[PDB]
Order: structure tokens, then C-alpha cells, then sequence
């Protein structure tokens, strides 16, 4: 068998990203990256290794039998309208389960993991395209005398607005991306930053007050806008009072709750909710915190 | 690239002290525990000899060294010969200054506290470690297995030791210690290689004898039944040629010498069987435990790369436990180097980081804190 | 003459139409701005860029109605066209939300000096990649002329050896398509015997007149023109 | 401390099956099959919401029974069951009891003829569901 | 070894028949070759719960080595 | 365009297939349109045990050659001597319920109503070997 | 200008990286540009087991230098060597698949392509050594 450190390298890498076309600093990205997904996944391993039992996960699925769980994701595609995918489902499963001579050992752990795994398998899938003797309801040799119920027609219906729709919405985000691509400002948006522009200032504050300040033209102003109408300060309202100061730069669950008894207690002065009110007694008769209340 | 101080990963197995830096995938230095000391101070003194070696470098030195082991049978026996082999480790192997890397270091089974604190004590004193954490070699083994709840079998070359765990904590009472390892096979192994012919009587042949042992003998899935083809069939002989070109034949100790795992008189040992201290060990554990226990027997340590032990201990155990028992013994192909692994992986974890004892801690609460701090 | 109807008439040189102000010019087998004085020479070299794709549509449309209506191209020569057909079809998706761009832009009427204006210059810059991939097919349309069968793909395979990934890419999904069917019936008429070769296209001959007693020697013969250029000489006659 | 909430068709169908069987849910697993490949594919949009109807049926079985004062009984529990206002698809419930209704005369041990009437009730079918 | 070989493949096919169906639906990113060798992994006996939650933080690990991958590019 | 030919197909030999099942099962020819590759001649049976000629085996079952399916033409000829057959095994007065009667499906890649046809040819000729016996 | 000239030599060596990865680890030059280092020569087989001269080791196989990429000039003899150790691999009869075959990517700072084909060379060594004991 493969170490646990071996089996648990092979899964990260297979889970490692696929390298974008970028040659060089993702192939040491990766080499660290591998270091660090792998002290990821142990914390991930070892989460309950150090967990006091107080967060013992709710116990009651667990125990399920797989083939419980997966009956219930049967019932749950059944009730998803994918009948004959949930009846392909609940046929494979039973195979599975029922294969005499399983050569994996944990067979029913890895059902446990694919319930486990329940949601966590990757999704647009392309709409299955009828196929033309699927939806041959006419033809056949032992055709069931039906009416003329169409609500299989009507599901036909649906199902190719739906597929002219989803074809829509693709040109239409395929349009709305390319216009957005070409939309964007003048010189921005170029894959080699800064090769073509005057990369932007963001990193070093020199470069920064110096785009700001334009290589240092502007005095008293800092601004990113290129728009930027350049006014200077105006004129101090007192300068013809005071004169010109020099300026001096600033030096900076229903039937659980079912079980619920309720008082029998009535009163013909509450009618809407007879459930009750504690008449409260009052003189002495309240008990020694009220007595002491009253001394 | 950040240069993150990487903490340091110290595993000391019966044999060999294996050591490296956290995030490595294996120790990046692996040595015997030994440390020699020249036998003649004179001659080699003008020759700037060091007074004495350690691990490789002891090895290295043998002809004019008197090699010393500081940790003898598992048992730490000279502390300042061990944190003189440890600091040689650090400053000529790693090439690492301890006082700017965190040191997890690596303890055996049923450690005496008192070594525990002295160790502490060296550790924090000597190597002015900015912090430092102890674990016991075979529960790193066990987080390398991924397993918070078993029974970790941590076999070196001199002691063995079975550890229950139960939900990352280390079962005491269903501890189990045998000081039956690598060096007592080996020299049952040295024995029967006599018996065959061939002649190891140095240190050197020993050494010799030893890795005949590691490189033919195997363990039995069924030790009667391959002694048994031995001794109707030659499948189980192995010739081998000596350096000199002497050929000598083993042929059941290919087999013989392991089934001394199940069979500990066949070397002459008193101990029980693997199986009856599995049994044993099992019966110590919990009930409720104990079939996870079975479910998750981790092998560990250089006396686990036997050939064959796997099959053994699946047979064994299938015997010897209840046959409602899960039984499910896991046999790491890197079980050799599986307490380094183990180290490394528990190193590296986040949450991991507050559990080391740092300097301030030790400076806090002394030698003591061992047991004090480290829980 | 607004762009606008610039840009219709480039719509229909897409679609192979002739434009009102932009026509099919045969003698140049490229399609011609009608010489009315108010074309600017950009606009001119704009509508000649446009016109080069018109032209490649309009040779991959020619060879697409040629091939469409010969039965004798075969189940191979068939698949070929019907993948081109596919590709097309592509193509002809892109130009359809291309003219629904550009219907935007008509219909919104604002010059929005924004990035995102529909500009002749823009819409080239949309076709670019089209015009790359039109120029791939168009250049495989050219290299596959009068190629059926083993030989068409020997010509596919030959395609398959650009450099361009994008061309490269294409060029394996067309391979992969034609060769199917190809390597269907090859491998069924090497492995079942079963050959429907209604026009010789297969690798493996069998003479019908080769009696029993030089069935061994003389009833099966290798098509050598049909073997593909994907099957090694050696795997030739191991499926022989 | 229950909060009245909506749970998975499977939870409920769990504790109704093992309530029924009386047996772990390992022990009804293909009993609880056939139950969610029955009921899995099982929308009402012909059950006309009325719980007039229903009312009506019951009456009739009731007066069947010569249960007559146990009718009246009847249509005064509807009438406080409508009085509170705890249910919201009381006419599912009420169908689901007619029908899961067991005779006590069938008081005796059995019930005279079963000549099912073609009075019955609605089709709501007429509806695009 | 032959016949459990084949029997192996068999069961990779089925699970991944059935991981391919609730996967679909499960829209996470999870694929077969990953499922076939964690299910080498879980027949060494890794908890399958503590595999799903592995699986979910290598998924989020994943997204966020792409959004890096991505910004870098 | 090979998908639909397919579902064409299936549609097609699923009345062609149910007279072949017929024809194979029973040796009964509920032909109406005689659409079948095997036409049926009325011989008149006192003269076919009378006149030298098999009408009985000869005339009274005939092959419509432009009524044999491409795909059938390989097995036409036992699918004729199993017709043969079972109406022979009729006019024995042994009711034969042929036990490989299947529903024939056509298949563009594998033979397997080839392989069917096959099987019914034995079951055919056994019975009638053991009749005749 | 480096950033932009580093992603045209990694996508200039993208396929002469696919083919020295052919080479090295199957042995096979699938150079269909005769882009490669290596240049294979026409050797009539039944002269190279019969001349004196090792035509399969010597003359099946030459490099051209003018093909000799500048950042692998330093390991172009290992590489050169290693292709030859290969393709007499293939040539004995021994089907080798090389475990080690890994995508070679182009890199200005760190010769990591370096470090590969030396493991590559490596690998194929041992492999020819334990052919030829």
C-alpha cells in the first residue's frame, strides 16, 4: 500500500491547479504551494484529531446506512423530476452494493464517502438532447391506450424554449464579455501591464506621489484622475484683512413541540389565549424572597 | 520566497536518530545514535581529531574512535553524550543555529520524566531553542497514519514499544514496552550466519551480518511453513558473496530470523510473540477501543521493513482477536523512516504552533515543565 | 455612405451576400466596393480587409455545395464535410451574434465614443480571431482539394503537423472527427471482415474473382493510396 | 425547544417507516426502497382542494356505520380544527385519514357490499400544473 | 489477479458512473482519477468523513491557488 | 443524421420484425399488405400430398425477393426453411411454441437478430429432426 | 522586455520541449521540423549490426550542432547520450517505458529542464546498464 504521505501527495497533486500559461513563478508557486496544500489538507485530516468530543457532529446521519443516505437522494431526484435518473442511480447503487466479491476492502466506506462526497462533484452541463425514440411516445408495439394528455408535450415544450434559452443567454453573455473586454479604459486591460503602459504607481510610494504628483509638478495636490481639471487653492478670504501669511506646511419539530403540556387554568377576563396566567398570590403568602422583598 | 523559520524535526528511532526541518517530507538527516570518541588521544590529537564523533561521523572515525551510544536500548543513557550528538547533528549535519528554529523533538515510549526534564533542561539550556516540544515517536507515526484512535507499533533497532491511542490520546495503561528490536535479531541473525559458515566476529563483521539481515532475511506469513520449503526446497536458500568473494548460503534464517517476531525463542528471546503482545496489548485496551485499536495498527520504525511482516501480522491478529474484531494492520511502505514522517506531519500543523513549550515557558517552569507542560 | 451600411454590407459579404456599395468583383474572385466617390481609402483597406474574409466564406461555401451533392466523396469524404458543415455552423453562430451586435449599434443610434463601440475597426478586431480560423479552414479546404479517402486523410494528417496551438487545436478535432468513421470501417473490415466499401475507400482491397485456392495469396490486397497517414506500413499489414 | 420546521422527505419517511415496521432503518431499508420509489414520483395536482368534500365522504361513511351522533361528533371537531388555525392543508389531512380510515363495523367485523357510487369529487386536474 | 483486475475496473466504472451522477448534480469540482485514487486511499482505511471534509478544503484551497494563478498571470 | 436513420430504423423493422416473429414463432403469416420477404402461395393441400411436387413444402410458402431486407438477406434463406419448418410441424398437428421466441430489435452494429434468427433455425429444425424421427 | 521575451522562448520551446521529452523518454524522434539537437541519419540496419562502425549507436543518431538550443549547449552531450542509450533500448527488443517522463518547461531564471534531463539520463542509464549486465 502507498504511504499515507505518498497517497496524500498523489492527491494533492492531482488537486494541484492546472498551471496557467505563466512559466515562471508558478512553477515555485506550486513547489511551496504543494508544501502548504499539504500542511492545508492535514489540518483538514486532523480536524477532529485534536477536537474535544463537545463538537461531535450530529450523530444521526452518520449512522445511516449508506444505502439509506442514497435512498434518500433517490426520493430527493425523484422528487427533482429526474425519475429516470434517480431509478438509473438507485439500480447502479444496488449493484454496487450487491457485488459478491468487491476487490476494494472498504467498498462500503467509499459508498460512505460518496455520501460523504454528496455535493462535491463538479457540475453547464449541455441539456441532454431528447432522443428521438425517447420521446417516441407513438412508437411502439404494445402502446398502453392513453387520452390525449400532452403534459408530456408541454415538458417537450419547455425543455427546448428551454435549450433556445440557455443558447440566448450564451450569446448573450458571450456578447456582454466581449463588450466588456472592449470596453474597458484606454491602455487598461493590456495583458502586459506596464510593458505597453506606464504601469500604474500602486507599489512604491515614490512612484506613487510622483504619478500623483506628476514626476513631482504638482505642489500642494496629489490625485490618481487623469481627468482632473488642475485648479490651485484660491485666495484666502483675509488675505486683504491680514495680509499673506507664509502657509506653513502641516508637520503630519412540530410533534416534539406537540409534547408540550399547558396550563388548564381559565379566566373569564381572557378569551384569546386561555392557556393560562398565574394568578401571582400576593399578603404575606409569595414566600420569603417577597417577605424580604417587603422588610 | 518567504524564508519561514522552519521548526526543527528531531526523531529518534531505537537504531538511527533521524532529523530535519519541518515541511521536509523525510528528516534531511538520518544517523546512527552513536557517538565515538578517538581511542587513542595521542596520535591523532596533532591531526586536529576531534575528542570524539558522532552518528556518521562516529562511523567515519571508526577505526581510531571508541563509539559510545548515548541512548542505549532505546534508553537515553548519557544525556551530555546525546546533547553533544545533537548539537554535532545541528551545527555540522543541518548547519542550523537552535536558537532560531522551534524543536520538536521525539521521545520513546514510557520516557522516564526525569529524562524527560533533563532533556528539557539541555534543550533549553544548550540550544537556547526559542521553543521546543516532546512527543513520543510512535504518536507522531500515528498522526502520519492519519488516525486519531489505534495502537502504534514503533519497532527501531533497540526496543519496541506498543502504544494504544484513543482519540489523539495515547492509551497508558494499555502501553506496552519489549525490549526485543533490530539488534537482538541481528545478533540471532550474526548467530545463524555463524552456523552456516560464514565467519562475523568484529564489530565490522557484525555491521556485515547486519545488513545481510536487512537485505535477505524476511518475515514469514507462516513461520513453520517456510521453514518447512526451506528445508524441502532451496527457494528460501540464498547464497551470498562476501566482499571477498567467499559465497555463503542462508537459507530458513532468510525466514527463521524474522519468525523470531512470532516465535521470539527461535532467537533465544524470552519476549512474546508479536502476536502475543498484540493480544496482550489489545486485552489492556479498552473494549469499546479496542476493535479500533485492531482497525488501525500502524507499523513503524526500521524493524517494520521486514518483507512479509504484513502478512504475518494480518494472520496473527485474525487469530488471535475476536473474529467480530476488526483487525487492520497498516504497514507504511516508508515504515523505516515513518516516525520522521510522522514528526514532520505533526510539525507542520497550525494548530500545532501553541503546543510547543517555548523558551519563555522552560525559563517559567524549568526542567519540570516537561511534565508539567507538555501534556 | 454612413459606415452603417458598411457595416450591412460586410454582414452579407460574411453571410456571401453582396452589399449594396460592396460586390462580388469575379474578375478579382473578391468582393469589390462599388467605386461611388465616398468610400474613404481606409474605409476602402477596411473593406478589403473585411472582403478577404468574404472570400474565404465564400471558397468554403463553394466547397461545401461541391462536395455536399458528389455522392461519389464517399462515407469519409461525407463525415469530412459534415464536420466543416459543424464548424461552419460555428462560425456562422459567431457572425449571428456579431450582426446582433451590430443591430444593436444601429438601433441604439448614439455615437457612445465608449471602448465597447461597435467601430469597423472594432468589429475587425472581433474578427481577427474568426478571420485566423477561416484562414486555417479555408487553407485545409485548399490542401485537401481533389483528396478522398485514405488520401483525404493522409491530407488531415498532414494538416495536424502546424505549429499554431489554435490551429493545431482545430486541425485535432477535424482528424478526430474524420477518422471515426475512417478508422471504423478499416478496423471492422480488418478485425470482422465486414467490407462496405462501395467506393474503394478502404486500405484493405478484396478481389471477389480470387478463387478459394489463392484466397491466402490473392483474395485480400492492400489499397495502398488509402492507407492513412496516421497507420504506420507495419500496422498496414498487420491489419492486412 | 422545537421549532415547527421543514424537513427532508427522507427524515420523515425514516421515522414513518421505522415507526411502522417497529425495526431499525437497516432493517426496512427494502421496504423504505419501495416506499420512496413509490411516493418519489407523486405530485397531486388532481386532489381538489376542498375540504367540503372530504367532509361530505366522511359524513356518508359515518351514517354507513350508523355512527350518526359520532357524524356530529365529527363535523363539530372540524368545525374547532377550523376554529384553530394550527393547519394549512387540512384537506390532505382529512383525505389522508378517510382513506387510511378503518370501519369499526368493518359496529361489527365487516361492511355490506362496496357499490362505489360515481358521486365522488373533483378532478382539479383542469389545472396547468 | 487478472480477474480481480478486471473486477477492480468494474468497480472504478460503476463509481464513477455513480460519482459522475452526483457529481453533476453536486457542482464542486470534484473528478474520477482524484476519486479513483482517494478510493485507493480509503481502501487503506482513511475516515470517509475526514476524506469529505479533506476533499472540501482541497477544493477551497484550489479556488484560492487559482484566484492566485489567475492575478499572477 | 445517424441517430434519427437509427430511431428510423428501430420504428421500421418493429412491425417488419413483429411478422418475422410471427413467421418464427408460430410459421403463421399474418400478412395483410404481404409485406413479408416470404410470400405465401394457397396450394391446394389434397393435391399437395397428391401431386409429385412439394406444394405443400414447395408452393405453399414462396420468397418475395423485393420483400427480402438487406440486412435479412444473408439469413433469408434459413429464415425460409424455418418458416418451412414450423408450418410443416403445423400441419403435423404438433403445436409448437417456439420457446426462443424474443422481440427482434434492429441493431446497426451487432447481429444479434442474426444470432436470434440462428438460434430459432435450430430450435426449428431440432423439432421437426425429432418429429420426423 | 525579459518578461515578454521569457513567455516567447517558454512558448518557443513548448514544442521543442515536446519533442527532447520524446526523445528522451521513448527514445523516438517524432521532430516532424528537424528542430532537435539530434539529427537521425538514414543507416542501412543490416550494415549496422554488419559494419565495423556502430552505425546504429554512431551514425543512426548525430547532433546538429547549429540545432544545439543555447541554454541546453551545457547538457546537450548528456541529452545526446541519453537519446542513443534510449534508442538502443528500443532497438534490443526492450520495450522501455521511461517512469520519468514529465513535461519540460522552459525557464530563464532556474534550469530546472537541466536538473530534469539529468534524472532523465539517469534513469535511462540504469536501464541500459541492467540491459547490458
Amino acid at each position: 500500500m502507498a504511504s499515507i504521505t505518498q497517497l496524500f501527495d498523489d492527491l494533492c497533486e492531482a488537486l494541484l491547479p492546472a498551471a496557467k500559461t505563466h512559466l515562471g513563478q508558478r512553477s515555485v508557486n506550486r513547489k511551496r504551494a504543494k508544501r502548504s496544500l499539504k500542511k492545508v489538507a492535514y489540518n483538514a485530516l486532523f480536524t477532529n484529531l485534536f477536537q474535544d468530543e463537545t463538537q461531535q457532529l450530529q450523530p444521526d446521519m452518520s449512522k445511516l446506512p449508506a444505502r439509506n443516505k442514497i435512498l434518500m437522494l433517490s426520493f430527493d431526484l425523484r422528487v427533482g423530476g429526474l425519475g429516470p435518473k434517480a431509478d438509473r442511480l438507485e439500480e447502479l447503487v444496488e449493484e454496487l452494493e450487491a457485488a459478491p466479491c468487491c476487490p476494494l476492502l472498504e467498498v462500503g466506506s467509499v459508498l460512505d464517502l460518496l455520501v460523504q462526497l454528496a455535493g462535491s462533484g463538479p457540475p453547464q452541463v449541455l441539456p441532454r438532447k431528447r432522443d428521438y425514440f425517447l420521446n417516441n411516445k407513438h412508437v411502439g408495439r404494445n402502446v398502453p391506450y392513453s387520452g390525449y394528455d400532452c403534459d408530456d408535450l408541454s415538458v417537450f415544450e419547455m425543455d427546448v424554449q428551454s435549450l433556445i434559452s440557455r443558447e440566448e443567454c450564451l450569446c448573450h453573455s458571450m456578447i456582454q464579455e466581449t463588450l466588456q473586454v472592449m470596453e474597458a479604459a484606454p491602455g487598461t486591460g493590456l495583458p502586459t501591464v506596464g510593458l505597453f503602459s506606464f504601469g500604474d504607481p500602486c507599489g512604491d510610494r515614490f512612484e506613487r506621489d510622483t504619478r500623483v504628483s506628476l514626476f513631482g509638478a504638482l505642489v500642494h495636490s496629489r490625485t490618481y484622475d487623469m481627468d482632473v481639471r488642475l485648479g490651485l487653492p484660491p485666495v484666502p478670504d483675509n488675505a486683504d484683512l491680514s495680509g499673506l501669511a507664509i502657509k506653513v506646511p502641516p508637520s503630519v419539530l412540530w410533534e416534539a413541540a406537540l409534547t408540550y403540556e399547558a396550563s388548564k387554568r381559565r379566566c373569564w377576563e381572557r378569551v384569546g389565549c386561555p392557556p393560562g396566567h398565574r394568578e401571582e398570590p400576593y399578603l404575606t403568602e409569595a414566600g420569603r424572597d417577597a417577605f424580604d422583598k417587603f422588610c | 520566497m518567504d524564508d519561514d523559520i522552519a521548526a526543527l524535526v528531531v526523531d529518534n528511532g531505537s537504531g538511527m536518530c533521524k532529523a530535519g526541518f519541518a515541511g521536509d517530507d523525510a528528516p534531511r538527516a538520518v544517523f546512527p545514535s552513536i557517538v565515538g570518541r578517538p581511542r587513542h588521544q595521542g596520535v591523532m590529537v596533532g591531526m586536529g581529531q576531534k575528542d570524539s564523533y558522532v552518528g556518521d561521523e562516529a562511523q567515519s572515525k571508526r577505526g581510531i574512535l571508541t563509539l559510545k551510544y548515548p541512548i542505549e536500548h532505546g534508553i537515553v543513557t548519557n544525556w551530555d553524550d546525546m546533547e553533544k550528538i545533537w548539537h554535532h547533528t545541528f551545527y555540522n549535519e543541518l548547519r542550523v543555529a537552535p536558537e532560531e528554529h522551534p524543536v520538536l523533538l521525539t521521545e520513546a515510549p514510557l520516557n522516564p520524566k526525569a529524562n524527560r526534564e533533563k532533556m528539557t533542561q539541555i534543550m533549553f539550556e544548550t540550544f537556547n531553542t526559542p521553543a521546543m516540544y516532546v512527543a513520543i515517536q510512535a504518536v507522531l507515526s500515528l498522526y502520519a497514519s492519519g488516525r486519531t484512535t489505534g495502537i502504534v507499533m514503533d519497532s527501531g533497532d533497540g526496543v519496541t514499544h506498543t502504544v494504544p491511542i484513543y482519540e489523539g490520546y495515547a492509551l497508558p495503561h494499555a502501553i506496552l514496552r519489549l525490549d526485543l528490536a533490530g539488534r537482538d535479531l541481528t545478533d540471532y541473525l550474526m548467530k545463524i550466519l555463524t552456523e552456516r559458515g560464514y565467519s562475523f566476529t568484529t564489530t565490522a563483521e557484525r555491521e556485515i551480518v547486519r545488513d545481510i539481515k536487512e537485505k535477505l532475511c524476511y518475515v514469514a506469513l507462516d513461520f513453520e511453513q517456510e521453514m518447512a520449503t526451506a528445508a524441502s526446497s532451496s527457494s528460501l536458500e540464498k547464497s551470498y558473496e562476501l566482499p571477498d568473494g567467499q559465497v555463503i548460503t542462508i537459507g530458513n534464517e532468510r525466514f527463521r530470523c524474522p519468525e523470531a517476531l512470532f516465535q521470539p525463542s527461535f532467537l533465544g528471546m524470552e519476549s512474546c510473540g508479536i502476536h502475543e503482545t498484540t493480544f496482550n496489548s489489545i486485552m489492556k485496551c479498552d473494549v469499546d477501543i479496542r476493535k479500533d485499536l485492531y482497525a488501525n495498527t500502524v507499523l513503524s520504525g526500521g524493524t517494520t521493513m521486514y518483507p512479509g511482516i504484513a502478512d504475518r501480522m494480518q494472520k496473527e491478529i485474525t487469530a488471535l482477536a475476536p473474529s467480530t474484531m476488526k483487525i487492520k494492520i497498516i504497514a507504511p511502505p516508508e515504515r523505516k523512516y515513518s516516525v520522521w514522517i510522522g514528526g514532520s506531519i505533526l510539525a507542520s500543523l497550525s494548530t500545532f504552533q501553541q503546543m510547543w513549550i517555548s523558551k519563555q515557558e522552560y525559563d517559567e517552569s524549568g526542567p519540570s515543565i516537561v511534565h508539567r507542560k507538555c501534556f | 455612405i454612413t459606415e452603417a451600411a458598411l457595416v450591412r454590407d460586410i454582414l452579407y459579404v460574411f453571410q456571401g451576400i453582396d452589399g449594396k456599395n460592396i460586390k462580388m468583383n469575379n474578375t478579382e474572385n473578391c468582393y469589390k466596393v462599388e467605386g461611388k466617390a465616398n468610400l474613404s481609402r481606409s474605409l476602402r483597406d477596411t473593406a478589403v480587409r473585411l472582403s478577404e474574409l468574404g472570400w474565404l466564406h465564400n471558397k468554403i461555401r463553394r466547397y461545401t455545395d461541391q462536395r455536399s451533392l458528389d455522392r461519389s466523396f464517399g462515407l469519409v469524404g461525407q463525415s469530412f464535410c459534415a464536420a466543416l458543415h459543424q464548424e461552419l455552423r460555428e462560425y456562422y453562430r459567431l457572425l449571428s451574434v456579431l450582426h446582433s451586435q451590430l443591430q444593436l449599434e444601429d438601433d441604439q443610434g448614439v455615437n457612445l465614443g465608449l471602448e465597447s463601440s461597435l467601430t469597423l475597426r472594432r468589429l475587425l478586431v472581433w474578427t481577427y480571431d474568426p478571420k485566423i480560423r477561416l484562414k486555417t479552414l479555408a487553407a485545409l479546404v485548399d490542401h485537401c482539394q481533389g483528396r478522398k479517402g485514405g488520401e483525404l486523410a493522409s491530407a488531415v494528417h498532414a494538416y495536424t503537423k502546424t505549429g499554431d496551438p489554435y490551429m493545431r487545436s482545430l486541425v485535432q478535432h477535424i482528424l478526430s472527427l474524420v477518422s471515426h468513421p475512417v478508422l471504423s470501417f478499416l478496423y471492422r473490415w480488418i478485425y470482422d471482415g465486414e467490407l462496405e466499401d462501395t467506393y474503394h475507400e478502404f486500405f484493405v482491397a478484396s478481389d471477389p474473382t480470387v478463387k478459394t485456392d489463392r484466397l491466402w495469396h490473392d483474395k485480400y490486397t492492400l489499397r495502398k493510396s488509402m492507407i492513412p497517414s496516421f497507420m504506420t506500413m507495419d500496422q498496414s499489414r498487420k491489419v492486412l | 425547544m422545537a421549532t415547527p420546521d421543514q424537513k427532508s422527505p427522507n427524515v420523515l419517511l425514516q421515522n414513518l417507516c421505522c415507526r411502522i415496521l417497529g425495526r431499525s432503518e437497516a432493517d426496512v431499508a427494502q421496504q423504505f426502497q419501495y416506499a420512496v420509489r413509490v411516493i418519489g414520483s407523486n405530485f397531486a395536482p388532481t386532489v381538489e382542494r376542498d375540504e367540503f368534500l372530504v367532509a361530505e365522504k366522511i359524513k356518508k361513511e359515518l351514517i354507513r356505520q350508523r355512527r350518526e351522533a359520532d357524524a356530529a361528533l365529527f363535523s363539530e371537531l372540524h368545525r374547532k380544527l377550523h376554529s384553530q388555525g394550527v393547519l394549512k392543508n387540512k384537506w390532505s389531512i382529512l383525505y389522508l385519514l378517510l382513506s387510511l380510515s378503518e370501519d369499526p363495523r368493518r359496529q361489527p367485523s365487516k361492511v355490506s357490499s362496496y357499490a362505489t357510487l360515481f358521486a365522488q369529487a373533483l378532478p382539479r386536474d383542469a389545472h396547468s400544473t | 489477479a487478472a480477474a480481480a483486475a478486471a473486477a477492480n475496473l468494474n468497480a472504478v466504472r460503476e463509481t464513477m458512473d455513480v460519482l459522475l451522477e452526483i457529481s453533476r448534480i453536486l457542482n464542486t469540482g470534484l473528478d474520477m482519477e482524484t476519486l479513483s485514487i482517494c478510493v485507493r486511499l480509503c481502501e487503506q482505511g482513511i475516515n470517509p468523513e475526514a476524506l469529505s471534509s479533506v476533499i472540501k478544503e482541497l477544493r477551497k484551497a484550489t479556488e484560492a491557488l487559482k484566484a492566485a494563478e489567475n492575478m499572477t498571470s | 443524421a445517424q441517430e434519427l436513420c437509427l430511431y428510423l430504423t428501430k420504428a421500421a423493422s418493429a412491425p417488419y420484425f413483429e411478422v418475422l416473429e410471427k413467421w418464427i414463432y408460430r410459421g403463421i403469416i399474418h400478412d395483410p399488405y404481404s409485406e413479408f420477404m416470404v410470400e405465401e402461395h394457397e396450394l391446394r393441400k389434397e393435391r399437395i400430398q397428391e401431386d409429385y411436387n412439394d406444394k405443400y413444402w414447395d408452393q405453399r410458402y414462396t420468397i418475395v425477393q423485393q420483400q427480402i431486407p438487406s440486412f435479412l438477406q444473408k439469413m433469408a434463406d434459413k429464415i425460409l426453411s424455418t418458416g418451412k419448418y414450423l408450418n410443416v410441424v403445423r400441419e403435423c398437428g404438433h403445436d409448437v411454441t417456439c420457446p426462443v421466441a424474443k422481440e427482434i430489435i434492429y441493431t446497426l452494429k451487432e447481429r444479434a437478430y442474426v444470432e436470434q434468427i440462428e438460434k430459432a433455425f435450430n430450435y426449428a429444425s431440432k423439432v421437426l429432426l425429432d418429429f420426423l424421427m
